[PDB]
Parts: C-alpha cells; structure tokens; sequence
C-alpha cells in the first residue's frame, strides 16, 4: 500500500549534472569562524549520505534545473520571495518540472455503500455533560503548544457552558467550576456560549492536561469549585 | 441684460432678488413640459436617440458627448437595477457654477433627473452632493419632496407606470470624490480611490448594476433640449459645441459673476463686456481658462472662442468654462505653489507618482518662494511634469494638477529662475571620508 | 465608553434604508455622530460598525479619509477659511492673518476655552465673493481684516 | 548594528556575529569574533561597513604563540573612541527609534502626522 | 496569443495580462503591487512597459503591464529610454520617505524594494527635503510593524480583505499619510496572519520570532521539508 513513496523524491544518487543539491546559499559567510570559539581547526563538513542534499553551498540551486525539489528560492537578482517567479514554468501556476509529491491511490472506480447506522437525536441526561471539541489553532497541536512564543498567543483555559446550564448550575461566566474524569479533577473558569447545545459542556482539546481523545465523551460530578 | 428663453434656456427663470424658484412658481414658467413630453409621447430609447444627434456634450470639463455615454448601457433586459448619479460635488478650484443653478432652481435639476432616469431606465437616482453647500441641500430636498407631493415622483408617475426614486447624498469633503468611479465608490461608502477603466461605469457601475454619471450643468441642459426641442438646440450656436454654457470670470475683476452664453463667445468678452475688465490699477498677466486643473494662459490667447477644440488647438483645455484673471501683484511661484500644494493635499493616495510626486513639486516650490533654491530644480520639476501626465497615473487627478505647473514653466520661467539662490548641498560632510567631487 | 444614543440609531436606520448595501451609509452614520457630538470619538467606530454590518477597519478608514470628519476633538464652533487659488488671488492670507492675530493659536488648533477651531478648507464655492470663510454652517464672502472680530463676536 | 554585512563581504569569512537587541530596540552584537589567522587585512569589512564601526588601525604587531588566541572576541575588539572616522553616527541617520530619539528626530525627518489630525 | 517584445515574438497565453505573461518568459519587468495570487489593481505603477499601436509604430505610450491584457498582436517595450526614466523615477518617489534603516532592518538582504531599486539602477539621489514618519503599532507577539519603511503598494490591504477576509486591518490616511495597520493597538485575529511577513515587499511587517534570533538569509543554512 506505501509503494507510492519511492517517487515521493529521488535517492541520494540524483545530481544536477553531476553535482549534488546546496541547501544553503552561495554567498553564505562566517565558514572560518563560526566554529571559532571551540577551536579554530576547521572542522570536517557533515556529509548527507542520506538524501541528495549537501551541507553546504556546493551544489545546485539554478531556477532552470530539471528538479522538483527547491530549498528556498534566490535568483541574481530576486533575492526577495518573488524568487518563485523565476521558479515556475508559468507565474501562479506549478513548479517547471512538476510539483513534488505522489498520490499514494487513485480514486477506485466502484464506491462503497450507504450507511444505515442513522444515530437518534441527542438527549441530554442529568449529571452526565457530554464534551463539545472547541479546537484552537494555537494549542491544540502536541509540539506547537511547547513553543513559548505560542505562550502569549496562547488562550486562557476556559470552559464554555449554555446560558441554560449556567443558569442551573448558579454559576456566572468566570468563575471556576470542577470536574473529575478518570480520577482526575480539574477547575477551570467558565466562558458562556449561547450558540452550544444545553446539556454539554465544552472543552478545549489539546491544552495542558486535556487530552484530544476526550471529545465526545461524557463529563461526571460538575459543581462549582 | 434681457434673458429670453430662446437663447437663455437654463437661467431665464431666475428671479433678481436671489431667491430660489418653486415648483408653482416653476409650473407656470413653462415647468415639466418637456418631462410630460418624453414620459407619454417618447420612447427610452428615443430620448436617448435625441439627446444623441442633438450634440450635447457633458459639461463636467472631460467635453465627453452624453448620447454616446447613454448608448454605452447594456441592452440586457434581465439586469432592471440602474442607477443615475449627479456629480453635484462642485470641488474644483473657481467652479461656482453648480452652486448657482441648483440653489435657486433645483426642480431643473430634478425634471433632468426624471428625464435621463426615464431614458436610462435608471430605477434610482442619486445627487452626490458636497458638505459645504447646506442650501442647496435644504432646496434639493425641499424641491424633491414636493416634487413627491405633486405625484412627478415615486410609484407610478403621471400614470406612466413608471417608478423612479430620488436621492440627496451628501459628501463628507473629498475633492477625488468629484471623479466619477471614484464617486461611485464614495456613494457605496468606501475610501474614494477611483476605479480602472474599462470596465465602464455604464456596464458595471453603482454596485455592479449600470450606472450614468452625469453633471449639474448637462442634466440642467437636458429638460430644455427635450421641450424646445432638438433642432432648436443646434441652432442656439454655430459651432462644434452645441447649446449654451455657463461661463464667466473671476479674481481681481470689476465684475467677478456668472454668466451663460452660446459657445464660441471669445474670451476677451466675457472678460471685458460682461465682466467689466480687469481692476483699477491692475494689468492683464495671465488667465486660466478651466479654473485649478488647466494651463495659464497670455494675454494673446484672450481673443480665443472657449469652445473645447479651440483651447485644445491652443494646448489646454475648457475644464468649467470658468475663467480666473491673474493680475501682475500675484507672484507666479506663490499661486502655483497654492494650486501644487492644493492638489497634494487632495490627492486619494492609490496611486505612486500624484501620491509621492505632488508633495516633492510641492517642496521644491516652497523652497523658490523663499528663495532657497538649488541647481536642478526646474530640470526637476519639468521632470515631474513629464511623468505625471496622462496614463501614467491612476486617473486624471494628476495631469489636471502638473497642467499649471508646466505651463507657469513655459510662459513665465523667469520667475521661477529667481528664486534659485543657493548652491546644490545635498550631503552634509563626514570626517574622515573624502568626498566623490563628480564633475 | 461609548453608546449609541436612539435617535442616532434611528436616524442611521433610516439613512441605510435609502440604499441596497448597508455599506453606503457609513459617511451618513459618522457625519450623525459628528453632528450630535461635535466630533467622532473612538467608540463612534465600533459602535457604527456594529450597527451597520460592516468592520471598524473600513469605518475608520473612512473616517480617516475625509477631511471633513473630524477624529479629534474641536472646540464649539470650527472656522473653516478657503486657502485655495481664487481666494489667494484675492488675499485671504490678511484674513488668515487677522484670524491667528484674534484667537492667538495657529491654524489647525484650537483655543484654550473650547470656543474656536481654525482651519484651512478647500474651495468653498464662492470664488466670485472671495475671499470666503465658513463657520459650522455659515459662509460669509468678502472678507475684510478689520471685519473679522466682529464677525466673530456673533458666535458664543 | 549587527547588520552582518562585514561578515558576508568577508572573502576569507573570517567574522562571526550574532545580533541582539535591547529594550529600547537599539541592535547590537551579542557576540563578535574574528580569526586573525585567517584574516588577510584585506580592508574590505571596514570599506562595506554601513556605520564604520569596524576599522584597522595602523597597528601590525599581533603575533602569537598558539593560534587559539588568534581569535579576538568582542572583548579585544571595542576600543574606548571613534578611531579614524571622530563623529560620525549611524542612529543619527537611522529610521528607527531607539532611547533618546523618537520618530522624526534624526536628519532630515519631519514629524510624525497622524492620520486623525484635523489639517486637510 | 502573439506578442513582440523588444521586436522578438512570443507566445502566451492569451487570457492573462501582459505582467504575469512577460514574468513566464524569463523577462525582467519591476512590479510592486501585483501580486500572482492577488490579481491587478495597478497601484504602484512600476510595471509601466510603452505599448505601440501596430508594427511600424515609433511613438507609443506608456502603459502598465499588470493591468495591459496579452491579447493577440501585442506590440510592447521594456528596455524603452522613456519607460526606464520613468521606473526609475517611480523607485525614486517611492524612496523620498524611505527611512535609513536598511541595517538595522529585518527584510535587509530579503527585501523587494532593495533589489527592485538596484535593478532599476537609482543609486543617485537628489531629495533633500524632509521625510515623513509614522509611529508604530503593537501587532501582536508575531508581527513586528515598522509604518517608516512602506511604500504604500496596498498589498497587505487586498491580500488581508479580499484573500484572507481578515477584519481588522486596513488602510486609513490620506494623500501621503496613508497608515496600513489595526485600527488599534492589538494583536492580529486572523489565522492567515503570518504570510503578510512575504506580501509585503518592504520590512513593514516582520516576523518578530525570527526577529529576537535575527541573522539575514544568506546565513540561513536552508532545507525543503513539511
Ligand atoms: C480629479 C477630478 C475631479 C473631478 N471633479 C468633477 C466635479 O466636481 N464635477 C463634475 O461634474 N465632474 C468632475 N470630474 C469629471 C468626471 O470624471 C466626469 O467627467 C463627470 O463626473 C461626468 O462627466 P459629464 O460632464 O460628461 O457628465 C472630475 C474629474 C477628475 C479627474
Ligand atoms: S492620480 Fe493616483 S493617487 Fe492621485 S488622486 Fe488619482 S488615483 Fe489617487
Ligand atoms: S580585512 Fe580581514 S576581516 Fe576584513 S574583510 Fe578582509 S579578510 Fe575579512
Ligand atoms: S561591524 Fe559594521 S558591517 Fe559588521 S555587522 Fe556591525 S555595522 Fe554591520
Ligand atoms: S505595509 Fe507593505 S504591503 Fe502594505 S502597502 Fe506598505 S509596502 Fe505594501
Ligand atoms: S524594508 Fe526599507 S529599511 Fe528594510 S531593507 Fe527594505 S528599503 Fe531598507
Ligand atoms: S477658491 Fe475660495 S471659494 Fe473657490
Ligand atoms: S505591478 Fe502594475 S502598477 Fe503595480
Ligand atoms: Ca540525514
């Protein structure tokens, strides 16, 4: 099924007439200082038996090079990202030898059939919240949540409740409720939704603490805190 | 002065004490016959045909003919919305014309509009008006509502099935807003940056739908052309531009007024026979024919016709038709120096040369009236001049506003060669830099 | 804090009735609260678009825009004088003169009692009269230095 | 500045450098070395140096022992004055505003207009 | 389509404007405002190319390529003495307010107007007046807004209304004090907010994570990946 990732991007034996990729730029500097503080030998360069790259700028990285893989687009004269202009066959369209990547499947001929599992309407019962998945961009991600500029982006961790639910439970928007699933009690602060469903609560998956895999279950023991 | 209705179709009806006419007061002059006329005798697109082959022109200073602009329109049946706009913003420097018909005779103004909207098939219309003109406003509204009342607006008019709806927008003090597209997109209530041409305003205009803009003066001139007739209309003058115009002179003037006269009056007269001549102790120096968005012209160019070819011929342009006399006592660098600094506080910002331009020539003039200019200066303001004139820029703004700057260079360049005093100082030194002496 | 009186609301309404794009009426909407207030303070943007559908990007935009909508606060009455070509023809540098020799602030500025605002305009529309200056809502033409203090003193 | 321009003009590439900033936003080498073993006093860092911070002097006694301390830190590299160019300064000139010099304050800068500013 | 180029014929496609065709050939044309995902307006008018009517036309006129469509039988120039001047003279207005911070800027090296002024070939200035400013706005922990270097190109208005239907940032101003920004101080709502760092062709908008480790590109060891 994954024989597709052969033609993903060539082996490590592709060269440009003769010679391998540079991944950084030509007129790259410092080479006989950087690793001057450790000692001023200059040290071997890392070799990329792996891929076709090389570390460092002795390689190819021409506009007019039959790849289809660019490391960052620099032209003689556009050093801008307007590079890209120069690295496509046609401006706003494609790359000029194809754009990487393969389709692992086609699209089969004959489909599947219907699914007669309609689900009943949901009905919701006392002392059990289910959880209403509320993503966000900023958090819900494993490693880009670890990211301390993410930080300051990074949204309170707030609880949203119905108007409805808020009103039966007594509580305003802010103050802190508990919950316990798993054998783990948490509080957090409340936000009002007007637009959510009565009988849910909702989470926002991926925070600290909260796991994605609690969407769609179902909340015991919410009181406020 | 007599003003008969034969040769005086715009301005017979006025009264001499300044007050404006009403629709009683209009009715009896001879009021909405023209409107009665083209509403039950007269087809849409005959009214178009008419006011086609009787030669008028439009009277906002680009001389475009309106029956050409009419026959712009698309002929697709399914798109009904159409709007018909008044570029009542008047904005331009020495224009004073708008104001004088539309405060003391609007149902002129709105006979034009139930006219050109019935022949447009316009199912709207608007009057963009200016912020600065609160009477007019009070006059147009006051006028449209017993227009309203008398049953010649709203649902069903004179029993034609006809329904057309009038406006008063009223502007917020944007001299770009006088341009058409750039109207258009100040009518929607966006910032005012004009729009490319094409697409025209005809095809797609006011929201998408077609659209017709059109002036105070051609919409006046309209209601005339439809009741008096047509070949009445071509014989008013015997010249290329048909019908009367709103012409007259002002700045330092015994008479500083407003007149109208058939085109092809020369401009010596509307300077000495109607206004009276220049000042006591003043002497002719220059005049611009248009107001702030044309060239100066001389003392030999007096004895031209204010008709457009002819200015043209002579290398400028009608414009409004309103005329402004420069005495000698008005340095030529100060007044350019207020036309440049006029027309680089009012440009719209879309487009780079007008918007980083302007205030460069503005500088550069500021610093010939004080007498701090430099070598290079009027090599850069002809410089500036020659990249600023038409297609260069986005719209027509900025060959309106370098058209005095070149022709004050070219008439009257000794002035400009005053003011050059100092020597060319562009990098203060460096110690310890030896500098690029370039010869 | 600012809030949206009901007549302004109302009158916002019926001005956007008028047009198919609640858009259109934004320069009426501020030029309500210009009226009603003097000036445009900084909630009049979020409030309008509120109102009208539309983001305060745009509004203030417009509001930015023209000259005529003022976004910072001006005294009781704002003398607007021509500064154009026709109106220098005909001298309304005395006239600026007489003005900053009056109220003793700078064009632009306004006095220290909250009574005058002074301000350069475009063509008023009177060139034939000029110079021309233009209180909150009346043009007066053929101005004189001398007459400029007691053409003041008519307004509280 | 830390505007890395000597190193990238740097034939040889025998400067590093690493740019920092303050709080008031002025930039400044974090750190800044140069290996004089390899360093041809070619003059081309101080030629492509948009604030002539960097100069040579006319001091040519720098031998060594051992080549480690042929690498001058930033600590063997700021002297106490100008050096050849005495008044020269590049924030005078500069756009930006750091501590003591606001927006519009350096040559030839006017004041900053704002856009809700009643003037036409 | 058939157009000649400097009396060399190519052929493109015909329904895309003169701009777009002449950039899928190799050609060099200055452009600011265009952008290949964002359409014409004609803003910055430095795509100006003179057009000549037919074949045996020797005057021409000076129109702009973005906003020129690539119809058949098109007759245009490049490398015209009256359309380098005025290029030239375009880069020279856009640089009578460019601030002085070109080392102390995080587009130095990445920058569209600093190739877009060398290749026009401005290196002589004659502007001696004063430049206008801005002061800055807090845009959030991503974005770094620095008003002194734009040029007004009216790129990151259309990209973030019209493409990204962002709210919250647009153009006020006027003649020559347009500002390009939030209404207020703030950080920026949208999610699409991180590709005004390469819309914008000057170093108004700066990636300020990248601006804390600051090093120019021709130090950035690069890589393709996902
Ligand atoms: C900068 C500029 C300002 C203009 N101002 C006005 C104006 O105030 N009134 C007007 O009728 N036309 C004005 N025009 C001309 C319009 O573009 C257009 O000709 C007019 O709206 C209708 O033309 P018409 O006379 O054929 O009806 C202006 C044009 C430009 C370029
Ligand atoms: S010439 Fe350009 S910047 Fe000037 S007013 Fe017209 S579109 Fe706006
Ligand atoms: S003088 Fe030395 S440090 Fe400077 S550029 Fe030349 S080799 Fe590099
Ligand atoms: S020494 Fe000069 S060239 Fe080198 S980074 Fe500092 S300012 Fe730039
Ligand atoms: S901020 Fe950048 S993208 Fe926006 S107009 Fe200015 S230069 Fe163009
Ligand atoms: S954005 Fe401005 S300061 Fe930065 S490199 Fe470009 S021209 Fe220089
Ligand atoms: S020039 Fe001042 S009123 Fe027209
Ligand atoms: S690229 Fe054509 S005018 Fe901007
Ligand atoms: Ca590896």
């Amino acid at each position: 099924e994954l024989a597709g990732i052969k033609d993903a991007a060539p082996d490590a034996t592709f060269r440009i007439r003769g010679q391998k990729l540079a991944r950084e730029p030509h007129r790259y500097s410092g080479r006989t200082a950087m690793r001057a503080n450790i000692s001023v030998h200059e040290p071997r360069q890392p070799q990329d038996i792996d891929t076709m790259f090389t570390f460092s700028m002795e390689g190819n990285n021409q506009p007019t090079a039959h790849r289809s893989q660019v490391p960052f687009a620099w032209a003689p004269g556009w050093n801008s990202p307007q590079a890209w202009n120069k690295f496509q066959d046609e401006v706003g369209g494609k790359l000029r030898f194809g754009d990487p990547g393969v389709r692992l499947f086609e699209t089969s001929e004959n489909g599947l059939d219907y699914f007669t599992s309609v689900p009943a309407r949901f009905q919701p019962q006392d002392g059990k919240w289910r959880i209403a998945p509320y993503y966000h961009l900023f958090g819900s991600d494993e490693l880009s949540q670890r990211a301390p500029v993410f930080q300051s982006r990074m949204p309170q961790p707030y609880i949203k409740l119905n108007p409805a639910d808020a009103a039966k439970l007594g509580v305003n928007a802010g103050t802190r409720v508990s919950f316990s699933y798993d054998g783990n009690t948490v509080t957090l602060p409340v936000e009002i939704a007007e637009g959510l469903t009565a009988g849910q609560v909702g989470l926002p998956m991926g925070m600290s603490g909260i796991a994605p895999v609690l969407a769609g279950a179902h909340l015991e023991d919410l009181k406020e805190a | 002065i007599i003003r008969t209705p034969e040769t005086h179709p715009l301005t017979w009806r006025l009264r001499d004490d300044k007050q404006p006419v009403w629709l009683d007061e209009y009715r009896s002059k001879n009021g909405y016959e023209g409107a009665r006329k083209a509403l039950t005798g007269l087809s849409p697109d005959e009214i178009v045909n008419q006011v086609k082959d009787a030669g008028l022109k439009g009277r906002g200073g680009a001389g475009f003919s309106t029956g050409l602009k009419w026959s712009l329109m698309p002929k697709d049946e399914s798109m009904n919305i159409r709007y018909l706009l008044c570029n009542a913003d008047e904005m331009e420097p020495g224009t004073y014309k708008d104001r004088l018909l539309m405060e003391q005779l609007p149902h002129l103004l709105v006979e034009g509009m139930l006219i050109s909207a019935f022949a447009l098939k316009a199912y709207r219309g608007y009057i963009f008006l200016r912020g600065e003109y609160i009477e007019a406003a009070v006059n147009l509204r006051r006028a449209i509502a017993e227009a309203t009342e008398a049953g010649l607006l709203g649902k069903n008019i004179m029993g034609t099935g006809f329904d057309f709806e009038l406006f008063v927008h009223t502007g917020a003090g944007r001299y770009i807003c006088g341009e058409e597209t750039a109207l258009i997109n100040s009518l929607e209530g966006r910032r005012a940056n004009p729009r490319s041409k094409p697409p025209f305003p005809a095809t797609s205009g006011a929201w998408g739908k077609p659209t017709c803009v059109n002036n105070v003066e051609t919409l006046c001139n309209v209601p005339a052309i439809l009741a008096n007739g047509v070949e009445w209309y071509q014989n008013i003058s015997k010249s290329k531009d048909a019908g009367t115009k709103l012409m007259g002179f002002s700045g330092r003037v015994k008479n500083p007024g407003l007149w109208e006269l058939p085109f092809g009056t020369t401009a010596r007269e509307i300077l000495e026979d109607y206004a009276g001549g220049m000042r006591d102790g003043l002497k002719f120096k220059a005049w611009q024919p248009g107001g702030a968005g044309t060239d100066f012209l001389t003392e030999a160019h007096l004895d031209l016709p204010m008709e457009f070819e002819s200015i043209g011929k002579a290398g400028s342009r009608l414009g409004t038709a309103l005329a402004m006399a420069v005495d000698h006592e008005i340095n030529m660098v100060s007044l350019v120096r207020n036309l440049e600094e006029f027309f680089a506080r009012e440009s719209c910002g879309w487009c780079t040369p007008c918007r980083d331009g302007l205030p460069w020539s503005v500088k550069i003039l500021r610093a010939l009236e004080r007498g701090e200019g430099q070598p290079g200066d009027i090599e850069t303001l002809e410089q500036l001049c020659r990249f600023l004139g038409p297609g260069k820029t986005f719209c027509a703004h900025a060959p309106g506003a370098v058209e005095p700057l070149q022709s004050a260079i070219k008439y009257f360049r000794e002035e400009f060669e005053a003011g050059i005093k100092q020597p060319f100082s562009n990098t203060h030194l460096i110690n310890g830099i030896q500098p690029n002496l370039l010869k | 804090a600012f809030e949206l009186s009901a007549a302004e609301r109302e009158a916002i309404e019926h001005e956007m009735h008028h047009y198919e794009d609640p858009r259109a009426a934004s320069i009426e909407a501020l030029k309500i609260v210009q009226k009603q207030r003097g000036w445009v303070p900084d909630g009049a943007i979020h409030a309008i678009a509120d109102v009208l559908g539309i983001p305060a990007s745009d509004v203030e935009g417009v509001a930015t825009f023209y000259s005529q909508i003022f976004r910072q606060p001006v005294g009781r009455h704002v003398i607007r004088y021509c500064d154009s070509v026709v109106c220098h023809i005909n001298g309304y540098q005395g006239i600026q003169a007489a003005l900053e020799k009056k109220l003793n602030i700078k064009p632009g500025q306004t006095t220290f009692d909250g009574r005058f605002t002074l301000l350069p305009t475009c063509c008023l529309g009177n060139c034939d009269k000029g110079p021309n200056m233009m209180i909150d809502e009346d043009t007066h033409a053929h101005l004189t230095p001398e007459a400029i203090p007691e053409l003041l003193e008519r307004y509280k | 500045v830390a505007c890395n321009l000597c190193a990238v003009a740097c034939p040889v590439g025998c400067i590093s450098l690493q740019k920092a900033e303050t709080k008031d936003g002025r930039w400044y080498p974090e750190f800044f070395r140069i290996n004089f073993s390899r360093c041809i006093f070619c003059g081309l860092c101080e030629e492509a140096c948009p604030t002539t911070a960097i100069q040579l002097t006319p001091d040519f006694e720098m031998g060594e022992y051992k080549r480690q301390d042929l690498v001058y830190e930033k600590e063997d590299l700021l002297i106490s004055g100008p050096g050849k160019y005495p008044e020269y300064n590049f924030y005078r000139m500069a756009g930006m505003a750091i501590d003591g010099k606001d927006k519009g304050e350096a040559e030839n800068e006017a004041k900053p207009i704002d856009v809700k500013s009643l003037l036409p | 389509a058939t157009i000649h180029v400097d009396g060399k014929e190519y052929e493109v496609n015909g329904a895309d404007n003169l701009l777009e065709a002449c950039l899928s050939l190799g050609l060099d044309i200055p452009y600011f405002c265009w952008h290949p995902a964002l359409g014409s307006v004609g803003a910055c008018r430095q795509c100006a190319v003179k057009q000549y009517q037919n074949a045996e036309d020797t005057r021409g006129r000076l129109v702009m390529s973005c906003m020129t469509p690539a119809s058949d039988g098109t007759f245009i120039s490049i490398d015209d003495e009256e359309a380098k001047q005025f290029r030239e003279s375009v880069v020279e207005w856009l640089m009578t307010n460019h601030p002085h911070d070109c080392p102390v800027c995080e587009e130095g090296g990445n920058c569209h107007l600093q190739d877009m002024t060398v290749m026009t070939g401005h290196s002589f200035r004659r502007y001696r007046f004063t430049k206008r400013t801005h002061r800055n706005q807090d845009l959030g922990p991503f974005i770094s807004h620095e008003m002194n270097r734009c040029i007004a190109c009216y790129r990151c208005v259309r990209y973030y209304k019209d493409y990204a239907d962002g709210t919250d940032l647009g153009v006020y101003g006027a003649h020559d004090n347009v500002y390009f920004g939030r209404p207020e101080d703030g950080t920026l709502e949208s999610e699409f907010s991180g590709n005004l760092v390469e819309i914008c062709p000057t170093g108004v908008f700066t990636d300020k994570t990248h601006s804390e480790r600051y090093n120019r590109k021709w130090d950035m060891q690069f890589a393709p990946s996902i």
